């Protein structure tokens, strides 16, 4: 890679992102970093779901079933217990709707004891069903992101849930080089990819689930692409750096100028005009 | 501390010492560990604003 | 349902059945006064 | 679903019930000033919905005891929805069959089907079992197992009933299971508490300093860290139905039952 | 009078049932109120259910953002002058 | 109580660090940045934060 052409002298300087590691400080010469960006990791934002009409959905239709049912046995109960049955169920059909119509004239005292006390169950029932909608709304947004390194779910893997980094890259040789993760590098190792381009396109397309890379990188492809979000702390906290052999005689003048450029405002100006530009 | 470093009364300065152009400069001295910048601190007790 | 709720309004709604008297006194009295 | 878990049917529900019949009753005094029946059901009605037609009460200082007594009810279903949404927001999954001492492990065939004991052989767990219940290792011959992951697919696939083996590996299992399928028997319970320790020939001279090596350990609080980074499991850190008024609907039969036998009552008079 | 009745009950249907007359009159119109009312029951339950999910929903306050603002930029006029707070002999004081 | 609190999630208006100043030519600097980056490749400096 970059690493290999600049060692080698087919190259002079590498003006690029390239993350501040040891294995690399060790043979080249890193500059001041002219920007900080540690390791996030890139996941498809799942539309919200908007139901707005989950009615009979929630629990179960077989109540919505019975309902009817059981309207029609009191129905029939307090014809039987009058001994206009026809207005006393159309009252009853509005009572249990909210109409109101007021056309039922219960003949026995027990008949209106019982019509009250079917209102009654009918609030409770409505109650219930209040309920029940209270607990889907309360409970929207079921899915939850992952929080870094340090989420179970990716402490852990699983053949169904797939998360790769990208081959040839300091993020590699963070995983590597830290032997407290060797699943999760060895689940990462069967799924990276040529080029940060096609990672992304990758994960947008469903091809992936998460992606762990540059926080500078992963947020402006958030803010391009909205259907993708970024989560986790920052981790692995390294700035970029302008690599270049030990042996050069730039070494004391470009780091000085990246702090310079760094302070005078110019790196600000230069992240407002190529990063932080837009939103979503 | 950077006048100490420099005039070789001390090798090493640790300590919170932000990176200039202008240190560096005089004293060269290693990658940077923390993360650090300028900003502003604010009370906001006055209103909740919720 | 908690003590409190079936308190803190129904010792209301009883001092409101005890306090219809006092306005049912209050407005016999000033339909007779005039 | 705690259909009888509510605080109804206790003094506070016969309370507020003789609180309404007596507010019923200075309401047709006041009206006075076959309006009983009349003002009963309205003021039931207004207590459950306001869709009944009551002629009972027309009165000015009326409609000031009216509203208040609405009011009242309007305050009473809207704390009954927020206790039921409360007691929505929770639920209880407490344990299955609470420890050995289930009568299903002294009764493994007698009660519904066959319960099977997995167990591994080799073990102390098949000692401990043959020393305290000889009865139940004669029956758990039968389904000795080979190994843990063997067990683990075995319950996963409905061929095993439970399995009794090592706390603290049953525990790992438990947090590294795919959907936390399995759980150990209760909130976690041992049968016979033990340690593990670190085998040394009779003797030896290195247990007397193995032995505060390892109390160091544990309490400069290494042993935590490693139970942390070694044990820790997912599973384990996290934290309108028909059949929920199948009974509210059998008290309103026999709601039913008791207006028709009023009825045959009240036209014997 | 009964286009301001079936109105009023649409519209009572809507909020309240408190606002009855005589605009249904046969099967189709009693069944169709019903329909009606009970639609209008859906959507109040969930608007309920709506506004109590909406209590989870809080914000924070950041007067300006960043150095680059109206506030900061200009000390002269414009309001009350708003202090500024800076330690010398530091990195911050220079820059 | 938490009562005051920097401007938004906090944007630096020159972004820079600490290190560790050395003499100029110092012979621990090559060293030293090599220990620090080790520190910081090891999630040491997490710990430590
Ligand atoms: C008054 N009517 C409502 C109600 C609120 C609380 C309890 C029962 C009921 Cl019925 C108002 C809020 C939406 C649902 C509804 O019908
Ligand atoms: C480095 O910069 C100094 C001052 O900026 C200058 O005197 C010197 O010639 C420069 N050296 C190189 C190799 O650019
Ligand atoms: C150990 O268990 C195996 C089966 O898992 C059994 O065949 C063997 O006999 C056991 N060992 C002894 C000494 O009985
Ligand atoms: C350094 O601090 C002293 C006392 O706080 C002050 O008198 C002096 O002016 C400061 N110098 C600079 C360059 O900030
Ligand atoms: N860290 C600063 C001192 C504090 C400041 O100026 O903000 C130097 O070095």
């Amino acid at each position: 890679g970059m690493m290999g052409e600049l060692l080698s002298g087919q190259a002079d300087m590498i003006v690029a992102p390239l993350t501040i590691n040891n294995e690399r400080a060790q043979y080249i010469e890193f500059s001041k970093p002219f920007k900080y960006q540690g390791l996030t990791i890139l996941v498809k934002k799942e539309i919200p779901r908007s139901t707005l009409d989950s009615f009979m959905q929630p629990f179960q239709s077989t109540l919505w079933l019975l309902v009817g049912l059981s309207v029609h046995v009191v129905a029939v109960m307090l014809y039987l217990l009058d001994r206009t049955l026809s207005s006393a169920m159309w009252f009853s059909w509005g009572v249990l709707l909210n109409s109101g119509i007021g056309e039922g004239a219960p003949r026995s005292f027990s008949a209106r004891i019982l019509g009250m006390v079917w209102a009654g169950f009918a609030m409770i029932i409505v109650a219930s069903y209040t309920a029940n909608l209270a607990a889907f709304l309360v409970l929207d947004r079921p899915e939850e992101r992952i929080t870094g390194i340090n989420d179970p779910r990716l402490r852990n893997p699983s053949d169904k849930f797939i998360y790769a980094t990208v081959k040839q890259s300091s993020v590699d040789i963070y995983f590597r080089r830290q032997v407290e993760l060797s699943t999760m590098y060895r689940h990462m190792e069967k799924h990276n990819y040529e080029s940060a381009a096609e990672a992304i396109q990758a994960v947008r397309d469903n091809k992936l689930h998460a992606f762990i890379w540059d926080s500078a990188v992963l947020e402006f492809e958030a803010s391009q692409k909205c259907d993708l979000v970024t989560t986790g702390e920052l981790f692995f906290r390294s700035g970029f750096g302008i690599g270049m052999r030990k042996d050069s005689p730039w070494k004391q003048n470009v780091s000085l100028s990246i702090l310079k450029s760094h302070e005078n405002g110019f790196m600000e100006d230069l992240d407002k005009t190529w990063v932080r530009y837009q939103e979503c | 501390m950077i006048g100490e470093v420099v005039y070789q009364r001390a090798v090493m300065a640790v300590g919170s010492l932000t990176i200039n152009e202008e240190r560096s400069e005089v004293v060269d001295f290693s990658v940077p560990f923390v993360e650090t910048g300028i900003s502003v601190m604010v009370s906001r007790s006055n209103g909740t604003v919720s | 349902l908690t003590f409190e709720n079936m308190a803190g309004v129904f010792m209301l709604v009883a001092g409101g059945i005890v306090a219809g008297i006092f306005l049912i006194f209050i407005e016999i009295a000033y339909k007779r006064h005039k | 679903p705690s259909a009888f878990l509510e605080p109804f049917s206790a003094s506070v529900w016969v309370m507020m019930f003789v609180m309404l019949l007596i507010v019923s009753a200075i309401a047709v005094f006041v009206f006075e000033y076959f309006t009983i029946g009349k003002a009963i059901w309205l003021l039931w009605g207004l207590v459950f919905n306001n869709s009944v037609p009551v002629q009972n009460p027309k009165g000015t200082t009326s409609k000031i005891m009216v509203s208040v007594w609405a009011f009242f009810a309007v305050i009473f279903l809207a704390s009954y929805t927020a206790n039921l949404a409360a007691f929505m927001i929770q639920e209880e999954f407490v344990d299955q069959v609470t420890g050995l001492s289930d009568k299903k492990f002294q009764r493994p065939h007698d009660y519904s089907p066959p319960f099977r004991f997995g167990t591994v052989p080799n073990g102390s767990t098949e000692r401990n079992i043959r020393n305290n219940y000889p009865y139940m290792h004669q029956y758990m011959t039968k389904f000795n197992q080979k190994g843990v992951e063997d067990a683990l697919v075995s319950l996963k696939t409905g061929k095993l009933d439970a399995f009794i083996y090592d706390a603290a590996v049953l525990n790992y299992k438990a947090g590294r299971d795919e959907g936390c399928k399995l759980v150990t028997i209760g909130s976690g319970y041992i049968f016979a508490t033990t340690g593990y320790g670190i085998a040394l020939q009779k003797g030896s001279p290195w247990k007397r300093q193995i032995d505060l090596a390892l109390l160091q350990f544990v309490g400069d609080g290494e042993m935590e860290e490693l139970e942390t980074l070694w044990l820790t499991g997912i599973c384990h850190n996290e934290k309108l139905d028909i059949d929920n008024m199948a009974g509210v609907f059998y008290m309103l039969a026999a709601a039913m039952a008791l207006s028709l036998i009023t009825f045959i009552w009240e036209h014997l008079f």
